[PDB]
């Protein structure tokens, strides 16, 4: 019972097509240097660069309703660091070490799809499991997840083979939010599918 | 070459 308002609505509606997912996709002008925008914000791919970690935003920042995009993150590309969310348009983009530079500061929330750990104003030891009652050790979260953002109650979530996982990050209402992650991996692919918005 | 994360 834990779902969004209208979120079966938006996962059963006609998904957008590919204009609808470039326009909400990766954004060339929103990137780390060492990220490369592809297919017009379809996918990034991540040169190979040794001790950096480096994020990309959409290029549409979300400040009300309901909206859900997924993530194709292939396994064998995830290194060292992962990591899923959402950004304000002031969070860093790139660090010289490898790190969880999405949820290291203010400014950007991120789940680790290694760990399974929260990350928001976290340097990462002590982080919270996500979802309830998992741990990194026995879980893996698969190539495909989505990322399903409430900006009316303020809330961040996943979703799993169509399972909504429950909210991950609250208190967002009044944020004006872009889909982010931050990667580590040498020539990592990370696609982007905007799913839609409701509200 | 050599690196954790497939970087050289």
């Amino acid at each position: 019972l834990s779902c969004p308002e209208g979120l079966e609505e938006l996962l059963s509606a006609p998904p957008p097509d590919l204009g609808a997912q470039r326009r909400h996709g990766w954004n060339p002008k929103d990137c780390s240097e060492n990220i490369e925008v592809k297919e017009g914000g379809l996918y990034f791919e991540r040169r190979p660069v040794a001790q950096s970690t480096d994020g990309a935003r959409g290029k549409r920042g979300y400040s009300r309703g309901l909206h859900a995009w997924e993530i194709s993150w292939p396994l064998e590309q995830r290194g060292t660091h992962a990591v899923v969310g959402v950004a304000t348009a002031l969070a860093p983009l790139q660090t010289d070490h490898y790190a969880a530079l999405l949820g290291s500061n203010s400014e950007s929330w991120g789940w680790d799809i290694g760990r399974g750990k929260l990350y928001h104003q976290s340097k990462g030891p002590g982080a919270p499991q996500y979802p309830a009652g998992t741990q990194g050790e026995q879980l893996e979260v698969p190539e495909r997840l989505l990322v399903v953002l409430d900006m009316e109650e303020g809330t961040l979530g996943y979703a799993i083979g169509g399972t909504y996982l429950g909210p991950a990050f609250r208190g967002l209402k009044g944020r004006t939010l872009y889909p982010a992650v931050s990667a580590v991996w040498g020539q990592c692919q990370v696609r982007i599918r905007y799913l839609g918005e409701r509200g | 070459r050599g690196d954790i994360n497939n970087n050289v």
